[PDB]
């Protein structure tokens, strides 16, 4: 029933891991479907082979652009921006995979994946997602950014798809 | 156009001759009316860029039309083409050259490319992409053919209400300015133009009237 | 529309061109008949919202009763929404997913999640609910669509009964009422308005005689 | 009005006279303008809903406007009883109970219960949400007080294209309908109604042209 | 009056010369309206009987209203000390007094006794009762002010609509009779009393009739 | 608009009724001149984009000359967008995001981000922004007011210098150009468009002469 994708992540080009992700469809049907989708590529255009470009540890890892690579882009399935689906879920904890935005009903396709609780997000960010598998693939990923995000290597989805 | 199989998957099927036979035949009996649209898209479905390369230059006259689209179709690859830069180089063994604004058009690529562009893992769109241009194109069209403006509106002492909504819903909808425009000018240009009999007929029943008692008020 | 595939699986199956052109041909060459409603049941069975949709939008001309068709589905899917509205309950341990007014109208629902609800077990009947509400719409047209009232059919003096009996009975298949209105309309209007000649002829039967009584009777 | 104190909390505070005298100045002089929304929402920056029904109450003459606001106030708090239903079942104990449609207005409700329900933690504005009713009757009210319709506008052969945008405007600023029809009025409406020599002129700068363009063309 | 000092004790501060300047103004400029009213509760908000009488005093003319509102006070001073018994002999420290009719009117008292009443635990609130006889004294004065009763209203000819339901309105607001009554005549004699023309517009509006809807119906 | 608060830290308050009188009345008898620009500047100092659309909403009537200046903003917001880029992304808990193009209007920011952006340090200038844009456009309605040229002034045979050069003056002021081209422009036509007598009077003294003294030359 919910959706499972998955990111071999890429440090460089050396592989390094997979994160694998339950998105909660019975509860935010569109922002997951985005998401699913664009893991996929089914629609042609998605993350395989975009990076992470802002990583803070303790705070969160954020991707996703992948037409400017740098935070000002990326679309969604639904054009470029769609609305705040609904803020059921909370950030909880590490693992919680929450959408990027530029204010409200701003989503594209940027997405962030906490490392840490942060209740501060909460009721700004809509939370779709959580990570099933390969948390310490996440964590380590930490040790190539910084305070203000910059990372040191660059960090890539090498492949992503779906599982189930 | 590609087909699936009995275990599911899909292969390259050449054009029906029927499809293009009754697409110019709508074409030519229907010209160019709101009811050419739906009916492209639901001849065309999955139909590779050379279908409808096909289905646009076999459309005989009306070429003032065809290079409407054309132009449109151009203005969209250019933007496509603005909006995702090619990268240069080897290509990966697994994944095939993404295609270009002009390659998306398929103006310039073989009909093998389209193929493995559209069975690829992950599939690419790009007729999907294309029949959404010329859709876009197509819209376009129908409002250039539009007779008359939305405003020039008003019904005459002797033609009758039917006629008079038919005229100004056929050209509503050859409009297409908006949804919510076209929600406004329903309410008020269909009940401000109306023959002073029955608009006084239609007035007692207020703004909270519908289409239906709207209509039967004037009837008989 | 989807079909059952063998073996047992329901793949979706787009909607053929001939049944298309079939539909447009029917609307063109019938208008707006009573008869339409069997045809359109019939050219979309098992259909898709999406198939019904396209239907719909094919239609050439009679934007007016477009409109009507429009708004009423509109109607069913406000009073949808009232009459199924989520109330507070446990929570199911399976989960199916559900057609909202604007999910059933096919407008905000993609192809793919109406797959889902059909083929799903258990189904849910978006595609039946769907056609119910274009089958009311088809008969509020159908009956707006009467050029006479039935209570004004009336017999020439020299006109056959054959044609007085068969325009009675399609305005009154044309119109809307409950069958036991209709049984008496039978028994109270038919004679009555006949030519005196054969309607000394239908008294002098009696009144409850079948049809194929009178008809013979008044044969010639 | 609650104001901030150095500390940072807020309580009550009488109402100031020259407020009350400032209002029920602007009311008479310039009496239902456009611009008395934007007064009124100035003027009463976080009043109490007594304090919105002093000003309220306070305005002598124009009685039927007063009524139309109070209507407008009683279907606004009967929508607010509907969408929310109290819940039943033990409170929480750090939360308390909520006030009722007509209780928003202030009616049934001393001034003590409004200051705790807008100081309270988490605060509840009833004061905005008042404030919001009587902009929306007051929008209503200087919808009423409109002298013209939109489409009636035509410009005379002497009347200069200064006063004809000016009254073009007003009107249309007064009739408030949505904001993307105005877009498409402004658009058709204002080139539509020129005088002939002007307008030309201003056919000669195209659907492009600016409202600055526009004017300074027919200038002079 | 008694201004609450920001986390404080709830101050005596004597009436500003603002507010009684603002107060003979009115009521030398508007005579006695019905805003006037809501004008006298706005300017005095929480203000001792002294505040209160300091306010009346300062009245110049208008002797006999004066004379009608001290008489109104008075009956209403008696009523209070007729259905309320009045304690006397030794009392405990730390509680005032029984207040006395003719001592909660402030005639028979200094500001202490009036400052300790309202700072009573439970509080006593004199100056809601004074206040209140003040605005019963004063609707007696502006029902008797009122020239033309509202059984008597008739529109003219020429008199559009918008100026008699003005006129309409505010001798309602004049008025003197209940609520309910108040309703009856302002559903029934509205109506009953229009212009002809406007008066068969009303009536083909039928029930329901909204101030609203009748000032877009009789347009024109 | 805030304001610098004992001690040292800026708290928001509300702009007070009679900087908005103020502003009314400057826009009632003003109206539209040069002066007006810096009578703005100077009621609006450090108010935050609030305050200014509430400053701009309140003048009644010159409909058109409030669309040119919000035309105007809208320009001067997409060229901001287009020279500032805005990343988009989660913000940092300590420091505030850079605000859009639409965030200087007050058009979609809420009064809590602006206090932030302009109490943050360091500070974001989006009411000096603000007050850039509409300076601009009034310097646009300012200059399109004026009733003619500066080309066109010229002296009557017996209308005196004083009004002479004051109109001419004034007119300069409104019209719009460099300082650098006002040098020659006042050297090329005052002189040249006075009366005969005192223009051989101004042309005794020399091109290069100052104001006074060519004032003093035909004084009386």
């Amino acid at each position: 029933v919910n959706p499972t994708v998955f990111f071999d992540i890429a440090v460089d080009g050396e592989p390094l891991g997979r994160v694998s992700f339950e998105l909660f469809a019975d509860k935010v049907p569109k922002t997951a479907e985005n998401f699913r989708a664009l893991s996929t590529g089914e629609k042609g255009f998605g993350y395989k082979g975009s990076c992470f470009h802002r990583i803070i540890p303790g705070f969160m890892c954020q991707g996703g652009d992948f037409t400017r690579h740098n935070g000002t882009g990326g679309k969604s399935i639904y054009g470029e921006k769609f609305e705040d689906e609904n803020f059921i879920l909370k950030h909880t904890g590490p693992g919680i995979l929450s959408m990027a935005n530029a204010g409200p009903n701003t989503n594209g396709s940027q997405f962030f994946i906490c490392t840490a609780k942060t209740e501060w997000l909460d009721g700004k960010h809509v939370v779709f997602g959580k990570v099933k598998e390969g948390m310490n693939i996440v964590e380590a990923m930490e040790r190539f950014g910084s305070r203000n995000g910059k990372t040191s290597k660059k960090i890539t989805i090498a492949d992503c798809g779906q599982l189930e | 156009p590609i087909v699936q199989n009995i275990q599911g998957q899909m292969v390259h099927q050449a054009i029906s001759p029927r499809t293009l036979n009754a697409w110019v035949k709508v074409v030519e009996e229907k010209a160019f009316s709101p009811e050419v649209i739906p009916m492209f898209s639901a001849l065309s479905e999955g139909a590779t860029p050379q279908d409808l390369n096909t289905m646009l230059n076999t459309v005989g006259g009306h070429q003032a039309a065809m290079q409407m689209l054309k132009e449109t179709i151009n203005e969209e690859a250019a933007e496509w083409d603005r909006v995702h830069p090619v990268h240069a180089g080897p290509i990966a063994p697994g994944q095939m050259r993404e295609p270009r604004g002009s390659d998306i058009a398929g103006t310039t690529s073989t009909l093998q490319e389209q193929i493995g562009w559209m069975t690829n893992n992950p599939p690419i769109p790009v007729g999907e992409i294309y029949k959404r241009w010329i859709i876009l194109g197509l819209n376009k069209i129908v409002r250039m053919y539009s007779p008359t403006s939305i405003l020039d509106i008003r019904q005459g002492p002797k033609e009758p209400f039917r006629d008079y909504v038919d005229r100004f819903y056929k050209t509503l909808r050859a409009e297409q300015a908006s949804q919510e425009v076209k929600n406004w000018m329903t309410e008020t240009l269909l009940v401000q133009n109306a023959n002073p009999d029955c608009k006084t007929i239609l007035k007692a029943l207020g703004p909270a009237a519908t289409l239906e008692e709207m209509m039967t008020a004037c009837q008989g």
